[PDB]
């Protein structure tokens, strides 16, 4: 089973903090039961969603405890009782929120595709550069014009540890678009969601005049200079 | 001595006005206009607006700058009445301002909520 | 061409456009009331152009070290047809009109915000 505790995106977005245990390359198995508890003699609620089974000989199933939030930020190691006889073992895998973890803001830089690639004529690539942030769940989406994208055209990377920073960590948000898209303006914005950022949301935007441009041109008018001022 | 004539901080347009004094006749004191421009090189158009096109023209009416369009008080002989200051009115907003905290409002999914979360767009304004 | 006798300066309040014949033009300078025997202010009579709207003079005659000494003397005028029923225009010598603009505009990438 594995063991996937839900990300402040769920708890943020979707208003509800499903705990799942998802079991993996389980040979299929009939009457599956999962039940979920804490550390203590305390039950949190029980699965209600049960999976169809896999076509490759295989079963599937996702647990869920629909538990508030103030207790998932307890910090209490919940276990997830996968009521098994095939395999003796409950699986019981711990997830919880860490609280030994200092919040720190994560950053984002949007960095435009280089002039190496926009040469290519291919597709260009805007990264949103995520620097700096302690709790490890930053849910970085993208969008086109005010309007989002999907969420297979971008591809987030799993955080991992700061070259110097040590207790930050950073993620690497890659989108891949075409070359044509670039050239015709249509800025895209580079959102997170994370708990240490103040209104949880961060968005940076970047198009080809914006993001390391070759021209500049501005036109200043001061116009009226010489009439009236007190 | 620089007095401040306007301290515009949503153009970033500063202008303050002195008296050099120059030589020992009190007339060629020259009577001297420090208009100080930020130009933002990559605000857009909208500032409230992070999708907007990049703003290209930058064009400043000195003389809308300088509006005082808050009305003062006079003190008559037997009244306190509040007092125009201005024939000129009766906002583009190249850049930010320090005071005022801007924000935009992002369509943000997880499963097809679309729960519409505000942004800063000047962080470290609002906090 | 006054300032260089260097003996009195005359700023003149032009209130014109006034259709309604009356008017009440009183300088002030540093917030107090001047005196009634420093300034003297025309009767109304018509502007040229206009066909019944009035025009009005205010002469404040003061000392030429004082308005090189850069002393605002604001010229407060009430009129029925004002919205707040009182206008005041000041003037002194730092406001003017200058004789040495020095613009710069600084064209920073990262402004953002005015600090
Ligand atoms: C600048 O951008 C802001 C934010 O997008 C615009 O404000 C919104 O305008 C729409 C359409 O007028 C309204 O439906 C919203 O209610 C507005 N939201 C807020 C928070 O004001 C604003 O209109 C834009 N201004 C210009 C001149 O383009
Ligand atoms: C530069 O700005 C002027 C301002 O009117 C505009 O007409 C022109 O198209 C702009 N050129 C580019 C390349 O952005
Ligand atoms: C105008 O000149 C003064 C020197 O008297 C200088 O200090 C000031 O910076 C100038 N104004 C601007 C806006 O640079
Ligand atoms: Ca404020």
């Amino acid at each position: 089973v594995f063991a996937i505790p839900p990300s402040f995106a769920s708890i943020f977005l979707t208003k509800s903090t499903k705990l799942t245990c998802l079991v993996t390359d389980l040979t299929t198995y009939d009457s599956v039961t999962i039940s979920w508890t804490r550390q203590n003699g305390e039950a949190v609620k029980t699965h209600t969603n049960i999976s169809e089974s896999h076509p490759n000989a295989t079963f599937s199933a996702v647990g869920e405890a629909s538990i508030c939030e103030d207790d998932w930020n307890s910090g209490e190691r919940f276990t997830c009782t996968v009521t098994h006889t095939d395999l003796p073992s409950p699986l019981k895998q711990t997830i919880s929120r860490p609280k030994g973890v200092a919040l720190h803001r994560p950053d984002v830089y949007l960095l435009p595709p280089a002039r190496e690639q926009l040469n290519l004529r291919e597709s260009a690539t805007i990264t949103c550069l995520v620097t700096g942030f302690s709790p490890a769940d930053v849910f970085v989406q993208w969008m086109q014009r005010g309007q989002p994208l999907s969420p297979e055209k971008y591809v987030t990377s799993a955080p991992m540890p700061e070259p110097q920073a040590p207790g930050r960590y950073f993620a690497h948000s890659i989108l891949t678009v075409s070359e044509e898209e670039w050239n015709t303006g249509e800025t895209y914005t580079c959102v997170v969601a994370h708990e240490a950022l103040p209104n949880r949301v961060t968005e940076r935007t970047v198009d080809k005049s914006t993001g390391k441009p070759t021209l500049y041109n501005v036109s200043l008018v001061m116009s009226d200079t010489a009439g009236t001022c007190y | 001595e620089r007095i401040v004539l306007v301290d515009n901080k949503c153009k970033c347009a500063r202008i303050t006005s002195r008296i050099i004094r120059s030589s020992e006749d009190p007339n060629e004191d020259i009577v001297e206009r420090n208009i100080r421009i930020i130009v933002p090189l990559n605000n857009r158009e909208n500032i409230s607006d992070p999708t907007s096109p990049l703003r290209t023209r930058f064009v400043y009416h000195l003389s809308d700058l300088c509006k005082k369009c808050d009305p003062t008080e006079v003190e008559l002989d037997n009244q306190i009445v509040t007092a125009t200051q201005s024939n000129i009115c009766d906002e583009t907003c190249y850049t930010y301002d320090r005071n005022k905290c801007y924000t935009a409002v992002v369509p943000l999914v997880y499963g097809g909520e679309t729960k519409m979360v505000e942004t800063a767009l000047t962080p470290d304004a609002c906090y």
